[PDB]
């Protein structure tokens, strides 16, 4: 053992035994700017989950080296306010901005498994990689993105999404487009203040139509208003009081759960899908600045080496190691 | 798949194979065959779908046809000599019976379809147990009944897997497909110097199973199953493309990598017989082999392919999983050239 | 000699563990400390060979073959220093690597005792000479250029081995010692002839032999200058000393098979001095001129003389040391316009004297300029020509003729004239370059003093 | 298969008896040093595959590569050269045994032996 | 040779034949597959009764246990073609290709 | 500390350190006294001391 595997697997470490029947997947999902990121800590503090902050740029940073933030040039290339400031740039940086958020959900999904199936501690994530779509089909009806990146977004992310067990509670939280402009107004950030009518529109109509549809099959499915999701106390009492046994969950078994574990503890594999030599002008980028920029990756100060063979750092007895 | 019942299938698949190398008896060989074959389907089906499916259905057919021919040469052979012990067979139809069969399970041309269509189909793991092992016991046969093996029938398969193998690698994109007709070729050369010196046959065979080794280990660390998943490796870990590149040129013979030792040491071998025209057709069909590794060369290391924005995260991220003597096997197949006069101790 | 092969797989862990920054100094400082201690390897006696060991053995033609390969590694050091200024440490680090590797096996082929060590290091020689081409040149065409060399040089070569395996099998030894002591005439048979075409093939891919010289200026174009440098100074020079060494075994036969060896020849060299004459890209000039060299210098093994093989040996250094010093200038102004093609500089000598200098006394040198050892190779392979029938004089002289026609029409074209007007970014020579220029030229006239150095055993 | 099947031969046997009387390897044999440089390089790789300093990280891992190789080298060389000498004193056996087959001939000196001169012009 | 060892190789010889030439169905090829078994069986118990190989009398039952073992295999294969395509036919195994 | 999570090859494996140390040590004794033995087991053979 003392890393999990085969060999820990032949020992008889079962993730059925390791669960405690409150190990539940639980994903806030709701329109720009709404109340789902206070509601998600409430869950969370509430239910005794984890909780998971809505995976933007530089996620990835957050989880490896040092917890400090790299450089935009050498994590994402994109930027959330050179999008709203200039939806449909020519460099492409609407779709770039889309796909690297895309990864950087399935990353921060095959976190939240692998804590759940390795603690037994549910988690609460603040969007997952199954709302992350609305963005996508909103970019598109507005002309930002083209047919090619929705059709490669769509690739990805059936060979990635399609090896993940979906959430067990779907917690979603209508709000009326009006008041979410009055609230982003409110807020004062001027580049979210450029976000159009339109946008926020197709937003709602995707987690409406699709998403909303979509996931009702699989397992429960909660919707609540701002003043219902203001009190999360019956948030919390619904969630409690939830009877399903129509989920994937209960068809799980230990192979199912191993194979499971192995693959989320795996984060090569996990992203192995996400750089596809699919060659979109948008995410493509040269040999010399690909070369350049890895060079000064290499160059960034614990990142030369292995975590634990790094001079420079304070890593001490190299030699033995 | 559960991994007990895993680790249980790859011992039945060994044992079959030992079985086989170790039996004086043509039934417990045909046992050995049969035991091998029936452990080895569901390691090709471990991974479940549809290409896995088709590649385990064909790869059952045509052992299941071998194997049916080698058992009628069996008892072809006790009709006219009542003997069961392995040793030169008594009846030539039995003995081109026999040799055909095993031809069909090594892969010889023109048997060889099946094993480009397989390796495709299965995994990187199932592919490379498939090529090692798969060639390792029928070989064994072979050396056993060599002595009445036809040299005519002998060379002409191994000429024909030569030129088979050339051509299809020549075509390919795909890694997999690459690998078996790398695989046909080889094959071709060692039951080529076959019926002139077992010896030099086992010589090749380790050589080739350490070049095989480790260029399917580099697919399997790298995560790439064709040409532009392996031109992103340079951006990733450009490392591992160069060990790539140096096994590549190893595998087409360039001297003073370990690729040259086995031609040479056959080419030597075959001319001390008085064969001058087959080792030269052999050693001049070569170069197709040695041009499709250099394309795949070029792509993965000696050029620099676009690459995109995910690498990023990717460069972020370390690998987790070690190889279990990857180091050893490229060593070995690359810088043992010096160390040629050992094959005496493997006489 | 293993006072010479240590010192270089002992500059191998020094590149690798030098300093970021002193890399070139190294390397070049013990490269040139390497090259002096091989200046001892000319102290050859009269009767035989130097006998060091059952491997490694020394001959008066491969005595200087070596001096020129050991001088030969400093030079490319310092072009390649002045072309990779941005690589990275590591990349430098494997560039100098594959000099070191290329340099050695360069060595120990000249100095194996046995064809079979001999074939396995002048093979070896392709995989580092195919890598920097395909690595570190800059066109595109550089894959295509790797690809024909390889495939030109491996179609020649593999009949050699097995050649070789089946002479090792019907006499007992591949040692040249015994094979020379122990030689017999060869039958006129359709199997000893074939025998010596397999030879002779290998070895006239790898001079180039005319019609089979493509890969040649594929390769000397698109490779970096370090690899071109090398491929014509000593890569072009495997061919000729293998086939000075093999022919010992090829009589009386040689006498009835060269013949179409011998036309090709001397009328390839015509065809690629006129090519010469009309080439709109100066690499692919300096590059025919090879070719035409190195034809001359296969009548002169062909004809097979002890006149001819001095004036093959002296050509032979003359010409690496002459093609070496062409390509470094051509490299230079390519570094100051970042173009190959002849027309499109002009006035280079009066923008930049010393180089105009340098280009004067190289082109002087490329076409037979007496007492140079460029003419004393050539005067020595016309007049056994000559001795071997009365028109090859008229063949030779067409050809010098034309090659004093393109080089100094090279001259004239780069350096004479009225410089182009929008071309302002010509700075001055540098202290490197001239340097580069003189250790070329330098020893070319030292040489031209003690000429006995370079003239083979049959001196 | 040559020897494969020599009488007296015990299967599955790395090293017989009858090697012992031959002289072992000395531990400096330039074929033990490049068993050694080959395990230095494996170890080598193994640091440059899993991103530790090549050079200075693992340095008891690369110890074991070298020891391994070398230990398992000096075997080797000790079964080559037992292979070896077999083969040759079973030709010489034979030759002793065969002379019918194995003659010795009158020597000719240069000066009775005639040898056409063909001449080079 | 007797004509009954005659038309028991040329039995084996048709169903050899049978199964090299696919017509629509895998099914009717494991039943040339298992036919082949059948026809080696009656050879080797002919040969055996036939010289008094007492001790060989055990062959043909090992020979119909792996015969079995590949009939198996065969069915089991044949079920997960069917799953995935509908149909047992030989054309829909062509994904992959040489 | 410099890493957000702590690295799996943070410390020497001691266990480890050790057995390899050890493995190596073994081997090259073991190979010093085979080689002896080999050394006297050949002069008594041959007869030379
Ligand atoms: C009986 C007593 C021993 C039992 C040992 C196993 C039980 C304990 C461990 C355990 O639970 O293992 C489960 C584990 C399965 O767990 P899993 O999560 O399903 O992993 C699936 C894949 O292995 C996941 O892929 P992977 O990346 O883990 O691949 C592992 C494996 C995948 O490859 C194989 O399994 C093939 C192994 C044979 C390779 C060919 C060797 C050819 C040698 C020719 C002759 C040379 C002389 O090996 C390789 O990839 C490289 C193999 C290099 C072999 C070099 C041999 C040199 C001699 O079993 C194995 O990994 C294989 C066990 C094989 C046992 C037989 C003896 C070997
Ligand atoms: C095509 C027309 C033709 O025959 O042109 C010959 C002509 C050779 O010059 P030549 O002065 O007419 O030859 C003198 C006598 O005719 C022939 O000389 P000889 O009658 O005194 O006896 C010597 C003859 C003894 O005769 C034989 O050995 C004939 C038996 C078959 C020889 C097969 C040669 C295979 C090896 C070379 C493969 C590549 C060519 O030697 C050869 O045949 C030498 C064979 C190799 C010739 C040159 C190979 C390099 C060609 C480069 C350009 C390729 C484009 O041109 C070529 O061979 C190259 C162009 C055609 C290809
Ligand atoms: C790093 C490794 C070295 C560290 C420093 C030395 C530590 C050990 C000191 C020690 O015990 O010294 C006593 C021992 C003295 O031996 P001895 O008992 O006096 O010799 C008398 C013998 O009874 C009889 O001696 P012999 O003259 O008859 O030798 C027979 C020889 C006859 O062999 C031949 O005639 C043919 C030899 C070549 C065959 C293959 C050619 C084609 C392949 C080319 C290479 C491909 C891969 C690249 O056959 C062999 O030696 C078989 C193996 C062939 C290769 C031998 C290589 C020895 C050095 C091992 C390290 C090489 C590293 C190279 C790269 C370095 C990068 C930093 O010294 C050595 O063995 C030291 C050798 C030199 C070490 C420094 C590196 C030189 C590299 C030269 C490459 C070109 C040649
Ligand atoms: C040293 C001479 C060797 C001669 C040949 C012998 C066989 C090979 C040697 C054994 C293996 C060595 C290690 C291989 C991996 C190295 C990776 C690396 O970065 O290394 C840098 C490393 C230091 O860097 P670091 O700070 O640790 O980490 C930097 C990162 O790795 C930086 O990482 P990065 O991300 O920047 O890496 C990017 C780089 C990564 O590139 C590489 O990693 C290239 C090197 C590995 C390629 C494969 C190596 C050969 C493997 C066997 C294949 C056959 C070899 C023979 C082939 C002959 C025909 C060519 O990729 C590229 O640049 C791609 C573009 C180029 C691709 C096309 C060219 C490929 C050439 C392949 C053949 C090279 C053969 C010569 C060996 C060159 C390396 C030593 O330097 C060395 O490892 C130097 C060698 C060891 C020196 C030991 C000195 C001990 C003390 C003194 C002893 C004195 C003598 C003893 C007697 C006592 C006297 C008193
Ligand atoms: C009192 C009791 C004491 C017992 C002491 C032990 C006695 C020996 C026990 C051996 C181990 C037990 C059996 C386990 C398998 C044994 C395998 C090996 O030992 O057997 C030998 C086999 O040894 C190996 O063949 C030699 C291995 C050589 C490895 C290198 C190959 C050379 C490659 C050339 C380049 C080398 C590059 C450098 C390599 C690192 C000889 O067996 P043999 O019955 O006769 O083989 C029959 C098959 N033949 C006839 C066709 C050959
Ligand atoms: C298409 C047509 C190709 C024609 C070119 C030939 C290249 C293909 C090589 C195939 C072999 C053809 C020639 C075979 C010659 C041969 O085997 O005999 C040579 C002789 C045989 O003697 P024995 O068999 O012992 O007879 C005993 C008599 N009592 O053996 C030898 O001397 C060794 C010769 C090695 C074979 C050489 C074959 C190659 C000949 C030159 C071609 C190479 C040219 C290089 C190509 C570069 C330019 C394209
Ligand atoms: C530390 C890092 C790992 C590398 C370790 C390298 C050394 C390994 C061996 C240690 C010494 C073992 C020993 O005792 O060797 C002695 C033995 C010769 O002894 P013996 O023959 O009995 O006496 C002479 C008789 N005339 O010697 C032998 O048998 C020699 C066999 C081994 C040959 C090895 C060849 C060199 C390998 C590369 C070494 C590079 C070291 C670089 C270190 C860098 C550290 C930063
Ligand atoms: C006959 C045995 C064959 C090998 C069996 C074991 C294979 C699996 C283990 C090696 C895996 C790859 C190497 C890298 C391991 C990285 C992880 C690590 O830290 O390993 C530490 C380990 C030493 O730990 P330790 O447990 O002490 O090992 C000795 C046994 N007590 O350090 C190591 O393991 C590194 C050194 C391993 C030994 C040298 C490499 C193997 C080759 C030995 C010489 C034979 C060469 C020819 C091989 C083919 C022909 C037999
Ligand atoms: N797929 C996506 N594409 C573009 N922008 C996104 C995407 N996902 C999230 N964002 C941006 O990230 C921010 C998420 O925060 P938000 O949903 O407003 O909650 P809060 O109100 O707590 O900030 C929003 O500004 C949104 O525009």
């Amino acid at each position: 053992r003392l890393q999990y595997g085969p060999l820990a697997f032949v020992l008889g470490e079962r993730t059925t035994r390791k669960l405690t029947e409150t190990s539940k997947v639980i994903t806030v999902d709701g329109n720009i700017c709404s109340g789902k990121g206070r509601l998600a800590r409430e869950i969370a503090e509430k239910l005794g989950l984890r909780h998971f902050p809505e995976a933007g740029i530089h996620y990835a940073d957050s989880t490896t080296g040092d917890g400090k933030p790299l450089d935009v040039q050498l994590s994402g290339n994109c930027s959330l306010e050179k999008f709203y400031d200039d939806p449909k740039s020519n460099d492409g940086n609407s779709y770039r901005l889309q796909s690297w958020l895309y990864a950087s959900r399935l990353l921060q999904y095959a976190d939240a498994l692998e804590h759940l199936l390795s603690t037994g501690q549910g988690v609460v994530l603040e969007r997952s990689i199954y709302s992350d779509f609305v963005f996508l089909e909103a970019m598109y009806r507005q002309g930002f993105i083209r047919k090619q990146c929705v059709e490669h977004y769509n690739e990805v992310k059936k060979v990635t999404a399609c090896e993940y067990l979906p959430p067990h509670v779907v917690v979603y939280v209508d709000v009326p487009v009006p008041e979410i402009q009055s609230r982003i107004q409110k807020k004062g950030n001027p580049h979210e203040m450029k976000i159009t009518a339109a946008y926020l529109q197709d937003i709602e109509n995707a987690y409406k139509k699709t998403f909303l549809p979509e996931m009702s099959e699989k397992c429960e499915v909660l919707q609540y208003s701002a003043r219902e999701a203001e009190d999360a106390e019956k948030v919390v009492e619904d969630i409690e009081y939830l009877k399903c046994d129509k989920g994937p969950w209960p068809d799980q078994d230990d192979r199912t759960f191993h194979r499971l574990r192995m693959l989320v503890q795996n984060k090569l594999e996990v992203l192995n899908y996400t750089t596809i030599p699919v060659y979109l002008p948008e995410i493509t980028i040269g040999a010399h600045q690909s070369d350049r920029v890895f060079q000064k990756f290499t160059e960034l100060p614990g990142r030369k080496y292995s975590p634990g063979y790094n001079e420079d750092v304070g890593d001490k007895w190299i030699w033995l190691k | 798949m559960n991994p007990i019942i895993y680790t249980t299938l790859i011992m039945t698949v060994m044992s079959g194979t030992m079985l086989v190398m170790i039996s004086s008896h043509w039934l417990l060989i045909w046992i050995g065959f049969e035991m091998n074959l029936l452990a080895m389907i569901p390691v090709l089906m471990k991974n479940f779908n549809p290409r896995a499916t088709e590649a385990a259905t064909k790869y059952f057919l045509t052992q299941a046809t071998a194997s049916m021919m080698l058992m009628m040469a069996i008892i072809i052979n006790l009709l006219y000599s009542g003997q069961w012990t392995i040793t030169k067979m008594f009846n030539p139809v039995a003995m081109t019976m026999m040799t055909m069969a095993l031809a069909m399970k090594l892969g010889l041309s023109p048997f060889h379809f099946w094993v480009p269509e397989v390796t495709q189909g299965i995994s990187l793991q199932a592919g490379l147990l498939l090529l090692t092992w798969q060639k390792l016991a029928p070989l064994s046969v072979l050396c056993q009944i060599s002595q009445s093996i036809n040299p005519n029938l002998m060379l002409t398969m191994a000429m024909l897997s030569i030129l088979i193998g050339g051509w299809g690698g020549l075509n390919q994109t795909q890694l997999r497909k690459i690998m078996a007709y790398s695989s046909i070729a080889h094959m071709g050369w060692m039951t080529a110097v076959l019926p002139y010196n077992t010896t030099m046959t086992i010589l090749n065979l380790l050589i080739y199973i350490t070049m095989t080794l480790a260029m399917f280990m580099l697919l399997i660390h790298s995560s790439a199953t064709t040409t532009l998943s392996l031109s992103h490796t340079w951006n990733k870990m450009p490392v591992i493309t160069s060990l790539m590149m140096v096994t590549l040129l190893s595998m087409g013979g360039l001297p003073p990598l370990s690729g040259f030792m086995p031609k040479w040491m056959i080419i030597q071998e075959m001319t001390k017989n008085e064969s001058i025209i087959m080792p030269t057709l052999m050693a001049m069909t070569a170069l197709l082999n040695l041009y499709f590794y250099m394309r795949l060369a070029y792509s993965s290391s000696l050029t620099m392919f676009p690459s995109t924005n995910n690498m990023k995260m990717k460069w972020q991220f370390e690998h987790t999983k070690q190889m279990k003597l990857l180091p050893t096997m490229i060593v070995l197949s690359t810088l043992v050239l010096p160390m040629t006069p050992a094959l005496s101790s493997l006489n | 000699m293993l006072k010479i092969i240590i010192p270089t797989t002992m500059l191998l862990p020094m590149t690798w563990m030098s300093k970021h920054n002193m890399i070139w100094i190294n390397a070049t400082v013990h490269s040139l400390l390497i090259s002096l201690i091989s200046l001892s390897l000319l102290n050859q006696l009269g009767e035989n060979s130097l006998n060091f060991s059952l491997t490694f053995f020394s001959d008066s033609l491969s005595a200087p073959l070596l001096v020129l390969t050991t001088w030969l590694l400093p030079l490319m050091l310092m072009a390649s220093q002045s072309h990779l200024s941005k690589e990275t440490t590591t990349r430098k680090k494997l560039y100098i690597t594959m000099l070191i590797l290329l340099q050695l096996f360069l060595i120990m082929t000249f100095t194996a005792t046995e064809l079979i060590l001999f074939y396995i290091l002048f093979e070896a020689t392709l995989v580092p000479t195919l890598i920097i081409i395909t690595r570190w040149g800059n066109q595109t065409e550089r894959l295509n250029a790797g690809l024909y060399f390889l495939f030109y040089t491996l179609a020649g070569s593999l009949p050699l081995l097995v050649a070789l395996v089946y002479i090792q099998n019907t006499t007992g030894s591949l040692n040249f010692l015994i094979i020379h002591y122990w030689s017999h005439p060869l039958s006129n048979s359709w199997s000893n002839i074939f025998m010596w075409l397999a030879c002779i093939m290998a070895f006239m891919v790898k001079m180039p032999l005319y019609g089979l010289h493509l890969w040649l200026p594929k390769a000397h174009v698109e490779a970096p200058i370090a690899g071109s440098m090398v491929l014509a100074a000593v890569l072009l020079k495997l061919g000729g000393y293998g086939m000075m060494r093999i022919t010992t075994i090829l009589n009386p036969l040689t006498n009835y098979m060269a013949y179409p060896f011998l036309m090709l020849s001397m009328w390839g060299m015509i065809m690629t001095s006129s090519i010469c004459l009309r080439q709109t890209d100066l690499k692919s000039l300096i590059a025919y001129s090879s070719v035409s060299h190195m034809a001359l210098v296969i009548v002169a093994i062909m004809i097979q003389t002890p006149w001819s093989f001095m004036g093959a040996t002296a050509l032979m250094i003359a010409h690496g040391l002459t093609s070496s010093m062409l390509f470094c200038l051509a490299n230079t102004n390519y570094e100051r316009v970042h173009s190959r093609t002849m027309i499109l500089a002009r006035g280079l000598q009066t923008l930049l004297p010393l180089m105009a200098t340098w280009w004067l006394v190289a082109s002087l040198t490329n076409l037979a300029l007496p007492p140079s050892i460029n003419l004393i190779g050539e005067l020595f392979i016309i007049t056994a020509s000559f001795s071997w029938s009365n028109i090859t004089i008229i063949l030779m002289g067409m050809n010098m003729m034309i090659t004093a026609l393109y080089s100094l029409y090279m001259l004239i074209t780069t350096q004479r004239g009225k410089y182009t007007h929008h071309i302002n970014n010509i700075k001055p020579s540098f202290t490197r370059e001239n340097a580069l220029m003189a250790l070329h030229i330098l020893p070319l006239l030292l040489l031209t003093l003690n000429p006995k150095m370079i003239l083979g055993p049959l001196y | 298969t040559m020897m494969s099947g020599r009488p007296g031969r015990v299967p599955l046997q790395f090293l017989p008896n009858e090697a012992r009387s031959l002289p072992p390897p000395k531990l400096t044999d330039p074929r033990l040093v490049y068993m050694g440089f080959l395990g230095y390089c494996s170890g080598l790789i193994d640091n440059a595959i899993r991103r530790r300093p090549v050079v200075s990280a693992g340095l008891h891992r690369q110890l074991l590569y070298v020891t391994s190789f070398v230990f398992f080298g000096y075997y080797l060389l000790k079964r080559q050269d037992y292979m070896y000498a077999l083969r040759d004193h079973d030709m010489f056996a034979y030759v002793k045994s065969h002379p019918e087959d194995f003659p010795e001939k009158d020597k000719k000196t240069y000066g009775e032996i005639l040898e056409e001169f063909h001449p080079v012009r | 040779m007797p004509l009954v060892y005659m038309n028991i190789i040329m039995a084996f010889a048709i169903a050899l034949a049978g199964l090299l030439m696919y017509r629509s169905h895998l099914m009717s090829s494991l039943l040339c597959l298992e036919g082949m078994m059948l026809s080696l069986f009656i050879m080797s118990t002919l040969i055996i009764l036939n010289t008094h190989f007492t001790l060989a009398n055990m062959m043909p039952i090992i020979l119909l246990v792996f015969a079995a073992c590949e009939a198996a295999l065969g069915l089991s294969l044949l079920v997960m073609v069917s799953n995935t395509y509908g149909t047992d036919y030989v054309q829909n195994l062509n994904l992959l290709q040489c | 500390k410099f890493y957000i999570r702590e690295p799996p090859h943070g410390s020497p494996d001691w266990l480890k350190v050790g057995l390899t140390l050890g493995t190596s040590v073994f081997l090259w004794i073991y190979l010093i006294k085979q080689h002896k033995e080999d050394v006297l087991e050949y002069k008594r053979r041959n007869g030379l001391e």
